[PDB]
């Protein structure tokens, strides 16, 4: 099973990240990518309207660019270094 | 196998394991029940050199008590997922402050002068190995030991010869190179010189010449000495109490003691304050001995004439008159060096030519 | 007959022979523990090379004595 | 506010190079087109090559 | 206009010998013996038939090198050299598939075999001309419960063993005649390390010291060539791998000729503002060469750079060997052997042949006895 | 020209990559740092002649692998295009006509040399170099420079003193240290600084001018107008009329040779 | 930025600048052009605080090693309402700093603190906490695992010795 | 170095674990060392020299001048001091290992202007055949601190790694001058490389076979971590010439010089005031313009007045005719 997880893994491939910067239509969103460039990107139907606002972070396929499901924010590699004060 | 890509880990937000009937994640999914739909296993968010970030599904290989919000990662480039862990990462000039083999100069080039040599062995190398006897004591660690005095007393020659002596680890830094215009990350060579040394721990960081982050200046205006004091702010940082400053130790040599900074005054910082004077009768007699140590010698020399003719020398000078002793003797076309050419050695270098014409003097 | 090569990273070791054997035996023993392949090697000794078609007698080559392992390469 | 102690404005410095160039600037097609017209509030800034 | 030699056509696949002669020849015994060879010159007789296709490869080199020295010349053939060569050991014979012709290795194996050839036909008493001999003692690593003394290893060239203790020549060839061996044999004990010290018992004349550049990586299964900068000084003092009372001897007599090395070097710039000259010298220098000098020694324990052979390119399994050798009648001036392609090159382009990188970097480095 | 062209163009492209030598190395390859960004280890095709190039050249690499294919030599820089000419004066010798009895030591110095090597043969040693300039305002001296030019035929840059004085520090000397290796670089040049006097009054800002940007550039100039360098033949002409604001390195007699009073 | 939306999303955050001097300091821009990134920097930090974005949950320290090193939108109070005074301890204010670190230490008893350490001046509070270093070096000397009063009154006089060897002189409003 | 891979950074900044390919060894890789890896795949395929910054520590290097040591600057001893610190020691180390002593590298060349120090340094260039670095100390300032600091450590690393050769710090005056602080001046920045001078000479190991000559055109800017002899071992003034080595310096210029002999070389001497070796070297080249007007090919007795004449009174118009720039 330890090797079964990472066949799983493998055999998927990863996400990009972006967030949605400003609404343009019922299918397409204008994301800023965590990379840079925006673009215009889909949506499957496993993502609601209603569940999607602005400054939500949101996936992306590298080989699509759909949109499959909400992400949680990001927050700096840097700040998570503070919080390890405390001596 | 080769190649893969080296990364850092963002954060890791962790999804659910696949035993539920409602979404294996921690984020709610358009559209209900689903366990294989368009939910996925647990996952960290890391940072690619190819400068992205990407949400994988981590490999259920790699332990999640592995990854940490600030470990170093190995990424399979053809497909974003860990592959492992590695090791954290340093930057090339700090991989050379290591010791490979240093030579030793121990207390056998060094005659006169003890008392330092006495404070340089409390200060330093005696907490780090008698560690325990000092929470009995009840007090904190030292965070450095400062060297001052005149330029030419042996300081450098010193902190070489007791690091290698004892077997702490010597790390070979110059003030200047962490000052770069290249700033976040010169600044983190700073911030790497302590990471290297709290794996490498207990070390010794010498730094050679600390009036460049060492200044007395952090009011500054209209130039580009503010670009200067943020990496001596820097290394402020690590010496304050968040430990990794407790085994990992700081000598400073410095030649003017005058534009130190205040937040360098301080004990917290630099704790032990050890003068290096201006030899005495004595001590200038064991220093030209030293040298003469190494090469021949006449048996109808007396160091302690010698030691009149000098006065107050220190120990460049002192070289000087050593070296020139056996100048001297090749140019008169011997090789024995002559207990008379000592003291024309003496009035040949004083690091002065004669006393300036003299008419009203 | 107890002998050593002088491998290329400059460390001896020893080998188990015969004065009537070929070098191609002596070339495959050294392939058995090493990995090393006969046509690749070199043994030398006395500064003059011992060919496959030699033996450990044609040089005088008894024990206590020491060859030295070089490698071939190729071109021209 | 040294520059103005330091060279009679930092500006004049600029204006005195651009005038050097023009007093043998006299032919480079064969006769003058581009005319430097300099301004100031008073002229008791300039210096003494204005 | 100007006098210069000829060189070698390679016909391809052949460097691996056009490019080792040249620098043989530079070596004065050498030229002045193929030369001076008769059909009548003492073998090492113990039967032997091989000694016969001995003889015919020392006449191949008589007729390059008469060839090379006289000007009605471009170009120097190695054709039937190449073909007695095949005769004599067939390993040279073979066949590449998808590549073609004749087989192609091995500058090194390729100057052993030309000494050897050599030795039988001018005898063991030429054998020792750049043959070395040693002083090897076999002793345990503390008290010694098993010794041999060998000087019956011998060698005809250094074999300088690169491990990752090279950064100087010297290290590594004291670190490769520095050794442990490792036992596999019953004693009272056994497997006693055993610390290994070879000392040369005996300088050659001539002296050849080869960089050993290959290794077999382990950890894939494939050849390797080990690149590394290692600096060569042009003139190599051996004091410190020789014995204390063979160092007392040499070193006494290399001090009272650099003082005549020195005094000429001054009068040379003087002159200016040449062989003749050089020879009233040699008259001078004989005189502290010591009165216990026997053959197929250097009269001093340091000697003079007079050629490099660089193999240039990627991975061995591939090479094309160009050469530097110095020319006979100068001392600074140097001629770059590229195959025909013959030029004048400087100290400089000497001195960035100490390699790493898939530039040319040394295999071999030919010097010779007697400092100048 | 019909059979050069087949198999020069073989191995000569379409595209060609720019790139900038770093450095080479001495086996025939060279590594590159382009300036579009991924550096190459790169080889020579080796018909543009292995020693003739060096660091600093901008380079042709083949677009299918990057080898080097050849190099371009002739550049320009804006720091060029501050000295080199935007005119070819206009008013030549003798438009300066009177105080002609001290135009025979720069006619003499300057001018002859290049006219006749003949007569500095006779005698050998060493020709005159330099001449300084230096009198009243209006005795002709910005464009006597140019006017001796007019009648040798050597490359004349014109540089102005006032902008060897930068507001930025450092890069002062680097400038300065610019202007005679281009000289030198034509066989015959003359270099004329207008106002060298401007260098030793002239400052911007205190933090990145001040004293210590006037102290520098007058040292580098020391190291250009003679130094270790032995360069080329530039004959230097120098016109200033505050001659004690310079290094006493300068205006000493066995650099300048004749000094010349108007 | 994302350091202020991080302490909102995250109750009774506290952010401690340690040792702001020269990343919230004054317009420079006459020097390197790394003094650009300083104004850059000191605009985010202002924006956070007031705007359309205000802080009561989440807090601000500031501390700073010389007062008049800053900007003049941060010796504006409004973002950074108190400017308080931690002073240098006065003479009979050692005594209550010198009575938490000799709990610190292993001792067979000491209350004679107080004489000495009123007239011992010249300390700042993390100089009590190296005389108590220095009674730990004095003690290594002697060969004990204890602090006693031989060790105390040397101490704090050996501190002093060596802090003569410069001073500080900052202006304190 | 992860022992048993390497982590590299591109230049395309992107870090990779590589391995070993075929052509390279476990030993091959160091630290801070370049390597060249391939673009489809990565891995180590050629090892490289160390470092891709060098391109103005390059600047810095040229090859030697080839200027003879027949002719040279200053005819008194003061050159043999520099043929037993600089020269000899590169000859050779077999004298210094009989005395026993560490061998001498450093010396100052400093004193008067005009005294032909840069000559020395190039007639030392063609005769002890070792590699010249010559350096301007006012090319390692830039505008962003901090990279002057680079600068002068890549240069004398990469010199420990050559063998035998002088670096000649030339005008060193700016950087290598004196120290001090300010309240809220711009000085500061150029100190960096001032400090960066203190730490590379004295090192944590001593040079490995630099010898080191600074020419100091002032004996009065010098950092006081230099003024130390330690480093500098015995340190020659080079000062204006005496009445009896001005007759010298004048009958080497006057053995080159096409002239009539029966010429007095010391009444020259006389007629000068103590005074710059250089103003010599320009009675010869005004006496041959004298030789012009006149009609000649030789320079004779005459003119040689007017042009010493000439160069006196242009002294009189200036300074530093006794000046040290103040206080030997
Ligand atoms: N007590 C001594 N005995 C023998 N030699 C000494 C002694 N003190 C100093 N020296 C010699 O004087 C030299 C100069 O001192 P050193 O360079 O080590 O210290 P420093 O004061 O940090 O100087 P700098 O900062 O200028 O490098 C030493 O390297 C050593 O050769
Ligand atoms: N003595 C002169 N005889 C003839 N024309 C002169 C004389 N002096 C100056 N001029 C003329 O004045 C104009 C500018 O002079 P130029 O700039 O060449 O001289 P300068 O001596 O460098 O200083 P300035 O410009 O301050 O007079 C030109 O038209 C030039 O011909
Ligand atoms: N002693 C001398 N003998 C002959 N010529 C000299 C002498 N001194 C100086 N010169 C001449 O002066 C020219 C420039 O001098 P150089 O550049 O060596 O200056 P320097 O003596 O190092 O002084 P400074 O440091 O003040 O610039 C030389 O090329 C040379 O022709
Ligand atoms: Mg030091
Ligand atoms: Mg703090
Ligand atoms: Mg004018
Ligand atoms: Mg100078």
């Amino acid at each position: 099973d330890k090797t079964e997880n990472d066949i799983k893994a493998l055999q998927s491939i990863g996400q990009l990240i972006g967030e949605v910067m400003k609404e343009l239509s019922e299918e397409k969103y204008i994301v800023k990518a965590s990379s840079g460039p925006r673009y215009i990107v889909g949506v499957r139907n496993s993502v609601d309207r209603s569940k999607l606002k602005k400054g939500v972070r949101v996936t992306l396929d590298i080989t699509t660019l759909t949109i499959m499901r909400i992400l949680p924010r990001e927050t700096d590699p840097l700040v998570y270094n503070m919080t390890s004060f405390e001596q | 196998q080769l190649p893969y890509l080296v990364a850092n880990v963002v954060e890791v937000m962790d999804m659910n394991e696949i035993e539920d009937k409602e979404n294996s994640e921690s984020t709610t999914q358009g559209g209900n029940v689903n366990l294989d739909n368009t939910a996925v296993g647990k996952a960290a968010v890391v940072k690619t050199s190819s400068r992205q970030t990407v949400f994988l599904p981590m490999v259920g290989l790699v332990d999640p008590d592995k990854l940490k919000p600030n470990d170093l990662v190995g990424v399979n480039k053809d497909s974003y997922l860990i592959l492992d862990t590695l090791p954290s990462e340093f930057d090339s000039r700090v991989k050379a402050m290591e010791v490979d083999e240093k030579p030793t100069e121990t207390y056998s080039d060094v005659g006169g002068l003890d008392k330092q040599i006495e404070e340089l062995v409390e200060a330093i190398v005696l907490p780090m190995k008698r560690a325990d006897k000092f929470k009995d004591m009840g007090i904190r660690a030292p965070k450095g030991a400062l060297m001052y005095g005149p330029p030419g007393t042996g300081k450098t020659l010193l902190a070489r010869a007791c690091a290698a002596q004892t077997n702490a680890t010597f790390l070979k830094l110059a003030a200047p190179q962490l000052v770069q215009m290249y700033i976040g990350e010169g600044a983190k060579l700073v911030r790497d010189a302590f990471a290297l040394a709290k794996e490498k721990a207990p070390t010794i960081i010498f730094i050679d010449e600390l009036d460049a982050i060492g200044t007395k200046r952090f009011d500054s205006e209209k130039s580009g000495d503010r670009e200067v004091q943020r990496t001596m702010l820097e290394l402020l940082n690590q010496l304050d109490g968040f430990s990794s400053d407790d085994r990992v130790k700081v000598l400073a040599a410095t030649n003017r003691v005058d534009v130190l900074d205040p937040a360098l005054l301080r004990s917290g910082r630099l704790d032990r304050k050890i003068e290096f004077p201006l030899p005495s009768e004595d001590s200038r007699a064991q220093i030209l001995q030293i040298h003469s140590r190494k090469m021949t010698t006449d048996d109808d020399i007396n160091w302690q004439e010698l030691a009149r003719s000098t006065d107050e020398f220190n120990g460049a000078q002192l070289k000087a008159v050593t070296v020139e002793a056996g100048m001297i003797a090749l140019r008169n076309g011997q090789s024995s060096v002559k207990h008379e050419d000592f003291v024309e050695g003496i009035s040949e270098v004083q690091a002065r030519k004669s006393k300036s014409v003299s008419f009203y003097a | 007959m107890q002998i050593f090569v002088k491998t290329l990273t400059g460390k001896t070791i020893t080998l188990e022979v015969e004065p009537s054997d070929t070098i191609e035996n002596v070339k495959a023993k050294i392939q058995d523990k090493e990995g090393i392949p006969p046509d690749q090697q070199r043994l030398i000794f006395a500064g003059k090379q011992l060919e496959d078609g030699r033996t450990l007698s044609d040089y005088n080559i008894q024990k206590e004595s020491t060859l030295h392992l070089v490698l071939r390469l190729r071109g021209g | 506010s040294t520059r103005v102690e330091g060279s009679g404005g930092g500006d004049s410095e600029v204006q005195r190079t651009m005038l050097e160039l023009l007093n043998q600037l006299d032919g480079f097609e064969t006769s003058k087109n581009i005319k430097i017209i300099m301004a100031t509030n008073r002229l008791d800034i300039l210096d003494p090559a204005l | 206009f100007a006098q210069l030699p000829v060189g070698f056509k390679n016909m391809g696949n052949t460097c691996y010998l056009n490019a080792t002669l040249q620098a043989l020849y530079r070596v004065n015994d050498l030229r002045d013996m193929i030369l001076n060879y008769n059909p009548s010159q003492g073998v090492s007789n113990s039967g032997a038939q091989d000694e016969e296709i001995h003889k015919q490869i020392v006449i191949e080199m008589k007729r390059c090198f008469e060839n090379l020295q006289n000007k009605s010349f471009k170009s120097v053939l190695p054709i039937v050299l190449l073909n007695t060569l095949r005769k004599c050991y067939p390993q040279f014979a073979e066949r590449d598939s998808q590549g073609g012709f004749y087989k192609q290795q091995d500058a090194e194996e390729l100057f052993t075999q030309l000494f050897h050839s050599m030795s039988i036909v001018f005898g063991d008493k030429f054998s020792e001309d750049f043959r070395i001999q040693f002083k090897t003692t076999i002793k345990d690593t503390a008290n010694d419960n098993d010794i041999t003394v060998k000087e019956n290893e011998s060698d005809s060239k250094l074999q300088c063993h690169i491990s990752g203790t090279t950064n100087f020549m010297r290290n590594g060839l004291l670190e490769g005649l520095n050794e442990k061996i490792e036992k596999r044999s019953d004693l009272t004990g056994a497997n006693s390390i055993y610390s290994v010290e070879k000392k040369i018992s005996r300088l050659p004349k001539f002296l050849t010291v080869q960089y050993v550049r290959f290794f077999w990586k382990r950890s894939t299964n494939k050849k390797s060539k080990i690149l590394r900068k290692v600096v060569f000084p042009f003139q190599l003092d051996v004091a410190d791998m020789l014995t204390p009372e063979y160092a007392a001897e040499k070193v006494k007599v290399r001090d009272e000729l650099r003082k005549v090395e020195k005094e000429k070097n001054e009068k040379e710039r003087e002159i200016k503002r040449n062989e003749s000259e050089k020879d009233q010298w040699l008259e001078e220098y004989k005189k502290h060469f010591p009165p216990n000098l026997e053959k197929g020694e250097n009269p001093s324990c340091v000697y003079n750079l007079i050629g490099v052979i660089t193999h240039q390119g990627a991975n061995s399994e591939s090479g094309h060997y160009q050469a530097f050798i110095r020319d006979e009648l100068d001392e600074n001036k140097w001629y770059k052997f590229n195959d025909d392609k013959v030029s004048v090159v400087e100290k400089e382009k000497i001195e960035s042949l100490a390699g790493g990188g898939e530039s040319d970097s040394a295999l071999i480095l030919m010097y010779k006895g007697f400092g100048l | 020209q019909e059979e050069e062209k087949k198999q020069l163009e073989e191995i000569r492209g379409n595209p060609l990559s720019i790139g900038t030598l770093e450095e080479i190395i001495d086996d025939d390859h060279a590594i590159v740092t382009s300036p579009t960004m991924p550096d190459y280890y790169v080889s020579i095709l080796s018909f543009v002649d292995k020693e003739l190039l060096e660091p600093g050249c901008s380079v042709l690499l083949h677009h299918k692998t990057m080898s080097i294919v050849g190099v371009l030599q002739d550049d320009a820089d804006p720091m060029v295009s501050v000295m080199k000419m935007d005119k070819s004066p206009t008013e030549s010798y003798s438009d300066i006509g009177g105080l002609e009895s001290q135009i025979q030591e720069i006619k003499e110095s300057v001018e002859l040399p290049l006219t006749h090597p003949e007569l500095y043969e006779e005698m050998g040693i060493k020709p005159p170099k330099g001449v300084i300039l230096y009198g009243a305002p209006g005795t002709g001296k910005t464009l006597l420079a140019k006017a001796v030019a007019n009648q040798t035929s050597a490359t004349f840059l014109r540089i102005v003193g006032s902008e060897l004085i930068q507001k930025y520090l450092g890069d002062g000397p680097r400038l300065c240290r610019q202007i005679f290796k281009v000289a030198g670089e034509n066989a015959p040049s003359i270099v004329f600084i207008d106002e060298i006097d401007a260098i030793g009054t002239k400052r911007y800002d205190s933090n990145s001018g001040g004293e210590r940007e006037i102290q520098r550039t007058m040292l580098e100039l020391l190291n250009q107008l003679d130094g270790f360098d032995d360069r080329g033949d530039v004959k230097v002409i120098m016109a200033t009329n505050k001659i004690e604001t310079l290094d006493p390195a300068l205006i000493r007699p066995g650099r300048i040779d004749r000094k010349i009073l108007f | 930025r994302e350091m202020f939306a991080y302490a909102k999303e995250h109750e009774p955050c506290i952010i401690f600048m340690d040792e702001v001097d020269a990343i919230g300091g004054r317009r420079f821009s006459e020097g390197t052009s790394a003094d650009r990134e300083i104004q850059r920097t000191l605009m985010e930090l202002l924006t956070q605080m007031d705007g359309f974005d205000n802080l009561g949950q989440t807090k601000i320290i500031m501390a700073t090693n010389r007062p008049d090193t800053l900007d003049p939108a941060l010796l504006r109070p409004g973002r950074l309402d108190r400017k308080v005074e931690i002073p240098l301890p006065n003479e009979a204010g050692r005594l209550e700093i010198f009575k938490i670190h000799t709990a610190k230490v292993k001792k067979t008893g000491e209350f004679d603190f107080e004489a000495a350490v009123k007239m011992s001046d010249g300390f700042n509070g993390a100089d009590i906490r190296n005389c108590a270093t220095e009674a730990g070096f004095f003690a290594i000397r002697d060969d004990r695992d204890h602090i006693n009063p031989d060790d105390l009154m040397k101490a704090v006089r050996k501190v002093a010795e060596v802090k003569k060897l410069e001073g500080t002189i900052e202006y304190q409003k | 170095i992860i022992k048993g891979k390497y982590v590299i950074n591109l230049k395309q900044i992107a870090k990779f674990v590589v391995g070993l390919g075929e052509r390279v060894s476990p030993t091959d890789i160091e630290e801070g060392m370049r390597v060249g890896v391939d673009r489809s795949k990565y891995n180590i395929e050629l090892p490289l020299p160390p470092r891709i910054d060098p391109s103005v520590t390059m600047m810095t290097v040229e090859e030697k001048p080839d200027v003879t040591y027949s002719d040279v600057g200053g005819c008194k001893d003061q050159i043999e001091k520099l043929r037993e610190v600089v020269e000899l020691p590169l000859l050779s180390p077999e004298r210094f290992a009989t005395l026993g002593i560490d061998p001498p590298k450093g010396i100052l060349l400093y004193g008067p202007p005009g005294t032909g120090k840069t000559l020395c340094a190039r007639a030392v260039a063609n005769r002890t055949d070792a590699t010249f670095i010559r350096v301007i100390g006012s090319e390692l300032v830039q505008k962003y601190v901090g990279e002057g600091a680079r600068m002068v450590r890549e240069l004398f690393e990469m010199a420990r790694t050559k063998k035998a050769c002088i670096i000649f710090f030339d005008e060193i005056d700016a950087v290598g001058g004196a120290r001090f602080d300010d309240g809220a001046g711009g000085d500061n920045e150029v100190q960096r490389t001032m400090l960066e001078l203190i730490t590379q000479l004295d090192g944590f190991d001593p040079r490995g076979n630099i010898k080191v000559m600074f020419a100091t055109n002032r004996p009065n800017t010098l950092d006081p971590a230099l003024l130390r002899p330690g480093r500098i071992d015995r340190k020659v003034e080079f000062s204006l010439p005496d009445l009896e080595g001005r007759a010298n310096i004048f009958r080497i210029h006057s053995k080159s010089m096409s002239v009539e002999r029966g010429i007095r070389w010391e009444l020259i001497s006389r007629l000068c005031p103590n005074s710059t070796g250089a103003e010599l070297r320009s009675v010869c080249t005004e006496a041959g313009m004298f030789a012009i007007r006149a009609r000649r090919k030789v320079a004779t007795e005459k003119d040689f007045l007017k042009a010493v004449d000439k160069v006196i009174s242009g002294y009189k118009k200036f300074s530093s005719t006794s000046r040290y720039m103040q206080y030997n």
